[PDB]
Parts: structure tokens; sequence; C-alpha cells
């Protein structure tokens, strides 16, 4: 089973056995990291054909818009898998969420086999509100030296993130679900978030709801990452943006291994959260693992369990064991090229 | 908060026009001040006189100067008798803590000294 909230509407393209998925290779190490995924996907016989599209922004009305070619493509196939892209008046990633109704960031950070970092047994899952909160565009100059940034928290927006969290926690068999907040000094704002979880709590009796102040969420996670290996934490935009980049710091010390999923109501985009790495581009040193794992997250979201587990449980996760494999970023000596074939072997 | 709009401490000024306090005072005061008025409007200088006249309304001089911050005055007269009122030239200064007097003694070209 999978989460009711951002449900994929399947339908393989009747003419081919396959499902249609928009790519968005992106720029930089994007292209190489991308076809790396296309090959590994081919080999495992994934019911998927790629409809690559370009999100290079237009500027209808001074406000940055995203091209019709790519809109039609992505709204059609209810799913897309983007790599990293560069930096262009409105955040490219923002107008990407606004035009596709994406509202929830899902960020897992798990230790990698055969890559030693300072923190161990870190297996973390966090859902983040990506609509409102601290990150609504609302700020004012109330007078000369005085500014107001306005944090917006609504029940509607909160409800549907907290739901996906309960339902996602259920879909991956974690008992506990923690609402990170600060009702302490943000009584109304964070209080509403918390209450909305407490009220939803009841229609998900298989899961146990806990509430934690970021105070402790950050304290406890850094002292002992494993205390949340039955986690799924939900939180408003800011706490989420920080905790997730933190969790990654614990798991891998950077975020070249971190996959994200951006869930919308009927659409959903799955991306790697590292940059365009322009200086390593073309030289075949990139590390597909990041995007590759986002592929897995996508597979599961689509329903292709068997393939996802196949490409994750075996392959990559397992081929990242033996330094002859691996990439430069993990001490390894292998190329993007050799990593991909070395991966497909254990497919 | 404060800094720009604040400035309730500079000299009274409204759209380019200062409002200065004028205290003609006793003796040739009244005439000698007038001389300045005339030279001022004849030069169309952007200042408007708030002008006051007065036994203990030395209060009103103070209160005015506290609004406008700046003033132009002659001298008042001071009694030598016992039941006389007391300088009130000094009263003005003490009550505004205008503690420093500067006098400029520079000889002038067309004057036999």
């Amino acid at each position: 089973k999978q989460p009711s909230i951002g449900r994929y509407t399947g339908k393989p393209n009747p003419s081919t056995g396959k499902y249609t998925v928009s790519f968005i290779e992106g720029d930089g190490i994007g292209p190489e990291i991308s076809k790396s995924v296309k090959k590994i996907f081919s080999a495992a016989n994934v019911p998927i054909e790629w409809e690559s599209c370009d999100v290079s922004p237009i500027f209808v009305n001074g406000l940055t818009t995203i091209p019709d070619p790519a809109v039609q493509s992505i709204t059609k196939n209810l799913v897309a898998l983007k790599g990293p892209l560069a930096t262009p008046h409105r955040s490219l990633n923002l107008t990407l969420r606004k035009t596709f109704g994406l509202f929830a960031n899902v960020r897992p950070a798990k230790s990698i086999e055969g890559f030693k970092t300072t923190y161990e047994n870190v297996d973390l899952v966090l859902i983040r509100e990506n609509t409102e909160g601290e990150y609504s565009g609302i700020e004012h100059i109330v007078c000369p030296g005085v500014v107001q940034s306005i944090k917006l928290i609504t029940r509607d927006a909160s409800e549907r993130v907290i739901r996906y969290a309960f339902e996602y926690a259920r879909a991956i068999g974690r008992p506990r679900v923690i609402v990170v907040h600060k009702s302490t000094i943000q009584r109304l704002a964070d209080g509403l978030f918390v209450n909305v979880a407490k009220e939803l709590s009841k229609e998900y009796p298989d899961l146990t709801l806990e509430t934690e102040l970021i105070d402790n969420s950050v304290l406890k996670v850094v002292t002992n990452p494993s205390a949340y290996t039955d986690a799924v934490s939900v939180c408003p935009n800011l706490y989420g943006d920080i905790l997730s980049d933190l969790n990654s710091g614990l798991s891998a010390g950077s975020l070249g291994l971190t996959p994200s999923a951006n869930i919308g109501h009927k659409i959903s985009i799955f991306e790697a959260v590292h940059g365009s790495a322009p200086d390593i581009a073309g030289q075949d040193k990139a590390n597909p693992t990041a995007l590759l794992l986002s592929s897995v997250m996508m597979l599961n979201h689509m329903g292709l369990t068997n393939h996802a587990d196949q490409i994750q449980n075996a392959v990559l996760s397992t081929i990242a064991s033996g330094p002859e494999n691996r990439t430069g970023d993990l001490a390894g000596t292998a190329t993007t090229s050799s990593f991909t074939e070395a991966v497909i072997k254990r497919l | 908060a404060t800094a720009a709009q604040a400035e309730r401490t500079l000299p009274k000024k409204y759209g380019g026009r200062f409002t200065v306090t004028l205290i003609p005072g006793d003796g040739v005061g009244k005439e000698i001040t007038d001389s300045v008025r005339t030279i001022f409007e004849a030069e169309n200088i952007p200042i408007d006189w708030e002008t006051i006249n007065i036994k203990e309304g030395v209060y009103e001089a103070v209160e005015s100067l506290k609004r406008n911050k700046i003033g132009l005055k002659g001298l008042w007269h001071t009694p030598a008798d016992q039941t006389g009122h007391g300088s009130l030239n000094v009263a003005l200064r003490k009550q505004l803590d205008i503690y420093a007097n500067v006098a400029l003694f520079k000889s002038l070209k067309g004057v036999k000294t």
C-alpha cells in the first residue's frame, strides 16, 4: 500500500506496455547523472518510457513562468524526475511548485553501506510543509528601520501535509510520527499545526503521535540519530528546511547522497538535492546515487514496488560496497560510467 | 523605531521656512530689531518671526524658544532697587541652559578707534 494523499493515477500508455514519465535532465552533471539512470532503468525492465522536457523559464508578465511544452508533459504523465539545474526574478524551484501544486517535501537520510561518516545507524525520515509558513512571500517595511516577515499557518495546508505523514509512516511501517514545533513561543502558529495533527491522530490509530520542540528534535537527533529510526517527523516549512539539511549532514556529512520527493495532489516531482556541480561536468565523475535513489522513491510512489526494491535493496546500495566501485566523492575510484555497469550487474 | 521622522530637536522649519523667536526687549531693542526685520524681508529670507513681548512672562520667551530652538533678541532692562524683579536676561539663559556667551570684538574699517 501507499499514501492516499498524493496518489499516482497510473495508466500505462495503451500503445506500449509502459508508463510515461517526464525527465528534465537538468544542466551540469545532470545529463550524465541522467542517462546513468535511463540505462539502469532499461536493464531492470521498468515499464517506463522517458519523455524528457525543458523547464528553462519563460517570463510571462515579468513573473517567471514554466514553458508549455514542459507543463503539458508533466501534467499529463502525473510524475517527473528532475536532476539539478542552475540559477536564473522568481525562484525557479518555487514557480515549479506553484505551477504543479507540490506541497510536501519528503526527505530521508540513511547511512550508506561502505561509506564511513562520523554518525552511525542514522535512518531518518522527515516530511516538510513546502507551501506556507515562514516562507510565504509576505514581508513589510512598517516604517524606516522596521521590518515584518509574516509566517502563515493554515489548517488546510497543515492538514494535508500531516496526513501524508501519517499515511507515509504507515506505508513504510514506522509506528511513531512526530510533530516538530515550538508551541512554546509561537502559541497560535505552531499551536494550530500541532492541534491539527492531534485531531488527525484519531483517524490513524495504528500510528502513535508524539509532539516535540525543535529544541529537542535537534538535541536528541544529534546525540543519537537512531532514536528516530521509527520516525517520520512532520513540521512547518522552516523547521523542515533546517532539520532536513541537518539530517543529511548526520547521514552523509554533505547532501550529495540525498534524494527528495516533492509531492503534489495529483502531480509529484522527484529530484536530487545536490547542485549542478558545473566543474565536474562532462568528466564523468558525478555520482548518480543521489538521483538514483529519487528514482526508487518515485517507483514506490507509482506502485512499482518490486522494481524499486530491486534497484535499491540490491544494486547501487550494494554496489556501493567495494572501493573499486564507488565514486570520487566516496573515496572510490570508479567513474559514473563504471558505477552504472557495476550497478547493473547486481540488478 | 527612531531616527528620520524623529528630529523634534532641530530648528522649527516648515517647507523651507524656519520659525525663529524674536524678542525685541527694552530700550533701543524695539528699533534695532526692526532694522533686521526690514533687511530680512527686503532680502526675502525664508524665516518667519514668532515675536513676543512682556513681568514674569519671561516664561513665554522660554516656552517659545523651546519650540523654535532658535531666537534673536535685544536686551531687557534690569532694576537696581531692592524690590526689583531680577535680570530675566539671565533667567532666560539659566532656564534654557544656554550656558555659553560669545562676544565678537573685531574692529571695523570705517571707524576711528
